[PDB]
RNA sequence: ACCAGGAUGGCCUAGUGGUUAAGGCGUUGGACUUAAGAUCCAAUGGACAUGUGUCCGCGUCGGUUUUCGAACCCCA
RNA sequence: GGGGCGGACUGUCCAGUGCGCCCCGGGCGGGUCGCG
RNA sequence: GCUGGCGCUCUCCGCAGUUUUAUCCGGUAAAGCGAAUGAUUAGAGGUCUUGGGGCCGAAACGAUCUCAACCUAUUCUCAAACUUUAAAUGGGUAAGAAGCCCGGCUCGCUGGUGUGGAGCCGGGCGUGGAAUGCGAGU
RNA sequence: UGGAGCAGAAGGGCAAAAGCUCGCUUGAUCUUGAUUUUCAGUACGAAUACAGACCGUGAAAGCGGGGCCUCACGAUCCUU
RNA sequence: GUCUACGGCCAUACCACCCUGAACGCGCCCGAUCUCGUCUGAUCUCGGAAGCUAAGCAGGGUCGGGCCUGGUUAGUACUUGGAUGGGAGACCGCCUGGGAAUACCGGGUGCUGUAGGCU
């Protein structure tokens, strides 16, 4: 059997990237985390305090509590056949703001900005994003040149 | 003494080199990987022939020495004592194990290091010989004789390259002439158009 | 008499028979684990929201 | 014309007496360095134990001092008056420093007393131009630059044009 | 010979430090503990009194750190002390006090807190700390940024600190680093600190030199004679400077004018030019052989 | 094979906690005796079995080698 | 591509390379609009 | 945990062993060793940075050759307990009414600041804001 | 650029440091709750953010409730 | 055109050598009475302004090394899913989608925020 150690198998996971060791850049610490904000967990190995467990690395959660140097996050964690909503405490170094929700915020701002105008102009805009449609019927111009003829190559033993 | 090579023909295990975790490994039977005129220049031995593997198999160090003795003997007989250069292009790094049983059974059945065996892929060169152009049938018969020391199927392929180099034999001589390859012992050194200009002045003085 | 040591073989089927349900998120989630100083001040704010009730109706 | 700041100057004269064993025989060498330099020197400890030398770790086996100002100039003229203004070409280092050794400190002109004895010592001269302290400052430390460094062949020229010294070959 | 250390693999594996650390201008260990706010304070600015001694100038800045960079709220230099009267000695302890006081009064006048929070109007040099008056806005609170300056007793960063806290800024400090604090008795002497604030350590040096070596006095205080500053006027000259600072601490911008767009550096050389240059070098080197033979 | 050990002057044995190389016999030189043993006065020598790690420093502690001896190898 | 003015810069033969403003000769490339 | 039974609360918005659009996560396959660590084959080019020697000298980096290490560029072959790179498959999150947008109170937390945060109230906005499928919850 | 050291196994981490040398110390103290880890989502152990004291240290920002992290340990009954 | 003070991103910024640097600045530089700390005013700390861009620093240069970004490598290697595909096997081919990495060959060589100067 294995060991139940806390950092078992985290040799590359908690390690720093190549030529990215040493001083933590200080705008990591300057980012505002509100209640309810959606963030991504990624354990930095420079700071050994507040370190999330390896099952939270690469998980995304919702911040429920904010303290001086750390936040509490609600994280979905699958425990065999049930998913638990975790209440974990993790420092500011091991988290980063998720960008998955701030494109939905861009979509709702351009969707309420397309509801509130064009209503006075009477036309109808689209808000539900359709998937990638079949390609429309189009003409392909071969102006002058004939399409180049391809043949399979003879087999030559390379080396 | 040692088992027949059919026990360790296939690359079944993960690679297992000798390191600080594998100790008590006996030295390989093959030690010398180059025979013939090692000191021959790059323009003296233009014609290169390879013995190329066709299987993902494992060649023993004993076989790698037997084939180089067979090929060496035919090339010293046919091309004369120094008219060739043989490079064995596999070095046996994968250690094979043995669980010797004279009783414990399969309890604690992790082997002690039995021997050293090289791993070859489909299309990887096993042996290479460079020589003069007129010794081509002697190269082909030398590798064809050395074939029988090896398990599995090997092809003999006269390479497009110039000896033991990465450059083609047709483009080789005029790109030596244009001072793109400077001959440096066995092979060549490529001179790109990218260094400081003092190297270009030293080359074009 | 040796035996099988460990497996996770039929487990993914058993987890999916009644489903792998996401945990039940409802609005107004509980305040367990929030900062006690912040929560004590929040309870003072909730205790005195009735104070400025006339300004609200005005 | 060269600038006034390319003029070579003696940064420091570093004197040590390496006795090799601790006690009274090292305190009298400290008194030698005191009467030579005008200041109390500091002892240096052995880094590890070598039985062939008779040293133990962290045992005070040498004493040394650094002098600057005009006092380094005066003690260096003392040292070269002992050495008769002759240095060998190999006494100059690759970075533009030089040095020598005195077999007897009372040859410098320190009066002998029975309470101390006679100690040989070791002279090292570190030269510099103005601006060599930027590698030692705290706020904006840098390297001194290639055209500002002292070559061996420049420190030899400074020595021969500053003390009329004769650089012995070999 | 020697295995060369700065080979190709060395620069492949080299991780350069931060630009400010490589230059030497920033202690990032200090900056992490100094500029970062607690995260349950939520864009509440954390203010700094950056105090920087150059060779000819003391700089006192009030800043707060943002993600996109530090945001300077107020700034005061010593080169503007000729406006208030301190013509000579723009990098002494008294000038440090003057620009700390000028930074404090400029910032409080910008925030509207000039008539409140006046500090010590008479400088006596002891421990003083402003306090928040109820009903009025609370006092401005910042923390000192000495940078890499070795905070020993008598450092001019603490002169700037004393100028700021006598102007009315709430900065946490002790009197252990003010000049006049005796290290052996562990007591602080406000009168000695008042002499250092009013420059009665340097007028003592001019009186010291005018009796020992008049020529060394000439070469040590040369612009003092040119500006006609004597040992006897130093206290009231700094007093009039402090009174003028609290009279008018607002800063007027030096007006922008037009210039003829003159470039003083070499422009970066183009790809066509750097190909042509090496082609010309090759042609010249080859002609220096086909003309030699 | 598994466990437990053991390798030091020419032979037989000491030797730690980590700094001291020990003893007996032997060898060598001089006395005693006509001479030799015995006896008396002295002297030398150690691949500390190897390399590695710990430590300032190892014969000494800790893992791996190379020669040896001891115990066990049972129920059918 | 050519012309004009302003400059910068380079080559171990006067010779050459960009950049700024203006003009011409256009060829070209597809987009947008109009006409048949 | 899987199972059955008994139900119950609603339905007649929600959810998914699925994709898409976004967005993070990873160090396996492959690849690399003219890149760190480790292993390792071959020549070549150099000098004193040392040594082993022939030969010329008391000898001399004085002349003279080599041969070794050493250094500089190449080259052959590699790694589960190496790695600059680095997949495919895969794991989180988001795809709205519990959402946005105004106004106004409370706070003993925060503190230049009707500052910041948080909690309360009042109002406004339904094109239900990817595809597909299915009644769910307890 | 760490090829050293950080008590040790190994891995990760670390350069005006987390290493080395000084200065001062005792946050290796008292007291609730919450959380992570193994997990049944139980304990122990270990750990993490907080809060309430009382302190240390520094000029201050801050940092500290043991050791840079991953290991170094113990229920009921009884005794003290 | 550029610098100073504080920075964010942390080499397109580093490294080696060379050339230029107007004005302010940054510095080097002068000194040790005071503050302070050293064997040593070299550092640190303080008090200054005779001299100078020599150094740092800034801007350029190198058929520069590194770094960054492309092409090639290469639809190669590998890979999701499929077959009563092949082969004694080893392994390989096809269908279905996904898809690298060196060597080799191009291009680039710090942007930028706040406050305050100089032309
Ligand atoms: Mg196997
Ligand atoms: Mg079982
Ligand atoms: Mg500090
Ligand atoms: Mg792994
Ligand atoms: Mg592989
Ligand atoms: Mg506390
Ligand atoms: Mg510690
Ligand atoms: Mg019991
Ligand atoms: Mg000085
Ligand atoms: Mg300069
Ligand atoms: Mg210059
Ligand atoms: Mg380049
Ligand atoms: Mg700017």
């Amino acid at each position: 059997t294995n060991t139940k150690g806390k950092r078992r198998g985290t040799r590359y996971m908690f390690s720093r990237p190549f030529r990215k060791h040493g001083v933590v850049p200080l705008a990591t610490y300057m980012r505002i985390y509100k209640k309810g904000d959606i963030v991504d967990i990624k354990g930095m190995g420079t700071v050994q305090k507040g370190m999330p467990h390896k099952c939270y690395h690469g998980k995304t959660g919702r911040v429920y509590n904010v303290t001086q140097h750390a936040v509490g996050i609600v994280v979905n964690k699958q425990v065999k056949g049930k998913i638990l909503a975790k209440r974990i405490n993790v420092r500011i170094e091991h988290i980063k703001h998720s960008k998955s929700r701030d494109s939905f915020l861009k979509r709702v701002k351009e969707n309420d900005q397309k509801k509130k105008e064009a209503k006075e102009k009477g036309t109808w805009v689209q808000l539900k994003r359709q998937p990638a449609p079949p390609r429309e019927a189009h003409f392909v111009r071969t102006n002058g040149k004939e399409p180049e003829l391809l043949e399979p190559i003879p087999y030559e033993f390379m080396a | 003494g040692r088992r027949p090579a059919r026990c360790y023909r296939y690359c079944k295990n993960k690679p297992y080199p000798k390191s600080r975790f594998c100790r008590g490994v006996p030295d390989a039977k093959i030690r010398i990987f180059d025979l013939g005129r090692k000191k021959a220049k790059v323009d003296e031995f233009p014609l290169c022939g390879h013995m190329v593997s066709d299987e993902y198999e494992q060649l023993s160090s004993e076989a790698l020495e037997a084939a180089r003795i067979c090929a060496n003997k035919y090339m010293v007989k046919s091309c004369g004592k120094d008219g060739f250069h043989i490079r064995v292009r596999l070095h046996p790094f994968h250690v094979i194990r043995i669980n010797k049983m004279l009783q414990t059974g399969m309890r604690g059945a992790f082997g002690k290091p039995q021997g050293t065996v090289a791993r070859v892929h489909i299309g990887q060169v096993i042996m290479s010989i460079r020589t003069k152009l007129q010794n081509k049938e002697h190269v082909v018969e030398a590798l064809r004789r050395a074939k029988f020391k090896f398990p599995g199927r090997q092809k003999i392929h006269i390479s497009k390259k110039w000896g033991f180099t990465k450059f083609n034999a047709d483009e080789f001589e005029d790109m030596v002439a244009e001072k793109r390859l400077i001959p440096d012992g066995c092979g060549v050194k490529y001179i790109p158009n990218r260094g400081p200009l003092d190297k270009w002045r030293a080359l074009h003085s | 008499a040796k035996s099988k040591n460990h497996t996770t073989h039929n487990q993914s089927r058993k987890w999916h028979r009644n489903g792998i349900k996401k945990p039940r998120s409802q609005r107004y989630e509980s305040l367990k684990g929030v900062d006690p100083k912040f929560l004590r001040n929040m309870r003072f704010a909730k205790k005195h929201n009735k104070k400025g009730l006339k300004k609200m109706q005005a | 014309k060269e600038n006034p700041m390319r003029e070579l100057r003696i940064r420091k004269l570093c004197l040590n007496i390496c006795v090799g064993e601790s006690g009274d025989r090292l305190t009298r060498a400290a008194k030698v360095l005191e009467q030579l330099t005008g200041q109390t020197p500091v002892f240096s400890k052995a880094r590890y134990t070598v039985r062939s030398f008779g040293i133990r770790r962290n045992e005070k086996i040498a004493v040394h001092c650094t002098v600057r100002g005009a006092k380094a100039e005066e003690i260096l003229e003392k040292g070269l008056k002992v050495r008769e203004y002759e240095l060998r070409k190999n006494n100059f280092s690759d970075t533009g420093n030089f040095g020598f050794g005195i077999q007897e400190h009372i040859d410098l002109g320190i009066k002998y007393d029975p309470s101390i004895g006679i100690y040989g010592l070791d002279f090292y001269v570190v030269l510099g131009r103005p601006g060599f302290s930027i590698a030692d400052k705290k706020r904006r430390t840098g390297c001194i630059g290639a055209k500002h460094r002292i070559s061996k062949e420049e420190a030899m020229r400074w020595f021969q044009q500053k003390y009329d010294g004769i650089i012995l070959p070999g | 010979f020697v295995k060369v250390v700065k080979n190709k693999a060395y620069f492949k594996r080299y991780q350069v430090k931060f630009r400010r650390r490589r230059e030497g201008k920033t202690d990032y260990y200090a900056r992490k503990r100094l500029v970062i706010q607690d995260k349950n304070k939520y864009n509440t600015p954390k203010y700094r009194m950056i105090v920087r001694v150059t060779n000819r100038d003391i700089i006192c800045q009030i800043a707060y750190a943002r993600i996109e960079g530090d945001m300077i709220v107020c700034a005061a230099y010593a080169h503007e002390l000729p406006k208030y009267g301190v013509k000579v000695g723009l990098t002494n302890y008294a000038a440090a006090y003057c620009t700390g006081l000028l930074l404090a009064r400029r910032l409080l006048n910008r925030f509207g807190m000039d008539k409140i929070y006046e500090g010590q109007v008479e400088v006596t040099g002891d421990e003083y700390n402003v306090e928040s008056i109820d009903g009025q806005p609370g006092a401005f609170t910042c923390y000192l940024d000495a940078g890499l300056a070795r905070t020993t007793t008598g450092n001019k960063v603490f002169g700037a600190l004393k100028g700021a806290v006598d102007g009315g800024l709430s900065i946490p400090h002790s009197t252990k680093r003010f000049p006049g604090y005796d290290s052996e008795s562990k007591e602080f002497n406000a009168e000695v600190h008042r002499k250092h604030i009013m420059g009665q350590n340097v007028a003592d040096y001019m009186r010291y030199l005018m009796e020992e070596d008049e020529d060394a006095y000439k070469k040590q205080f040369s612009q003092y004679i040119k500006n006609n500053v004597t040992p006897d006027m130093m206290e009231e000259m700094y007093k009039k400077a402090h009174a003028a600072i609290r009279e008018n601490p607002v800063y007027e911008k030096k007006p922008k004018r037009e210039v003829k767009k003159k470039r003083w550096n070499r422009p970066k050389m183009s790809l066509a030019q750097k190909k042509d240059r090496v082609a010309q070098k090759k042609a010249s080197f080859l002609r220096a052989q086909e003309r030699a033979a």
